[PDB]
């Protein structure tokens, strides 16, 4: 995250830290979303440009953790992974369409101060908060800037959703219904945005109907970061649920 | 640069 | 189910230090 700041402890206690076994480093985010099922950006395991096409063994999930490198004792739970479930049809040729991603853990996680699941929101909650002007939070562990490097805990930014024509006009990759885009714009003063590194962890709400936090977004793609004229863009998750539900229920 | 973690975990 | 509700702010009706803003912008 650039221009965020260090997330407070049990903040975003449904962060999920993806993580490559060997060499053992950070690969993307993440979010727990039941005490068994790990959602992500399907580009944090499947992208052919890059040769990246992570099988189940390749990785572990780290919940409950706040600094970036240090192992949390007696805090965070490591897990390994039962199957990963990509979109069918995850667009990693062109645009990153439907970038979504479910991971099944071997054995559920217990839940505790902090670790536990974020709300998937219905299609009212989405109605109701995907507005332009809108803020929601974004978390990570990712790069703190384009060219200090990576943070030493979890950073946190608030950012509002731009309207559609805005998000459309500041890139030349096709826009989907099934993307929006977050940031505030260079007359507003205000910076920050997601980075390297930061891509399938949560775009959150807080609902002021029942004050619940609802993950709206994932991290997907951006072109540099915190750049003037350029909005991060994140997985619109409610139009993505119906694959979703349809994983966990036959799954 | 991450702390190793339980291998055991590995 | 009880998702969304962390136990070290809604549960215990902590505020974050940020959270405000969200709330905020919802209008
Ligand atoms: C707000 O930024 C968030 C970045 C989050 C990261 N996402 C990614 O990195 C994402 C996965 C595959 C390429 N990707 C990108 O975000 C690409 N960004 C580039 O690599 N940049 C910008 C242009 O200059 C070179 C580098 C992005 C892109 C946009 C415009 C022009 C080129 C690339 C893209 C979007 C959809 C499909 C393919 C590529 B992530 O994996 O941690």
């Amino acid at each position: 995250i650039v221009e965020g700041s260090d997330a407070e402890i049990g903040m975003s206690p449904w962060q999920v830290m993806l993580f490559r076994k060997s060499p053992q480093e950070l690969l993307c985010g993440a979010s727990l979303i039941s005490d068994r099922w790990v959602l992500t950006a399907a580009h944090c395991l499947l992208y052919p440009p890059w040769d990246k096409n992570f099988t189940e063994n390749d990785l572990l999930v780290r919940i409950g953790k706040h600094s970036r490198t240090r192992y949390e004792r007696n805090i965070e739970k490591i897990s390994m992974l039962e199957k990963i479930y990509i979109h069918p049809r995850y667009n990693w040729r062109e645009n990153l369409d439907r970038d979504i991603a479910l991971m099944k853990l071997k054995k559920p996680v217990a839940f505790s101060d902090y670790i536990h699941p974020v709300c998937l929101p219905d299609r009212e909650t989405a109605a109701s908060l995907l507005q332009a002007g809108y803020k929601g939070r974004v978390t990570g562990w990712g790069n703190l800037k384009e060219t200090k490097g990576q943070p030493s805990v979890l950073q946190v930014v608030n950012l509002p959703i731009v309207e559609r024509p805005v998000c459309k006009d500041s890139t030349r990759i096709r826009i989907t219904d099934n993307m929006f885009c977050a940031g505030y714009k260079p007359d507003e003063g205000k910076r920050g945005d997601a980075c390297e590194g930061d891509s399938g962890g949560p775009f959150v709400m807080k609902s002021p109907f029942n004050n619940r936090w609802y993950q709206m977004g994932i991290v997907s793609w951006g072109e540099g970061c915190d750049r003037d004229g350029k909005y991060g863009f994140y997985t619109h998750v409610f139009r993505l649920k119906k694959w979703i539900q349809k994983v966990i229920d036959q799954f | 640069d991450f702390e190793e973690i339980p291998e055991e975990y590995l | 189910a009880d998702c969304g509700l962390r136990p070290l702010f809604e549960k215990k009706s902590l505020e974050d230090k940020t959270e405000r803003e969200l709330l905020e912008s919802y209008i």
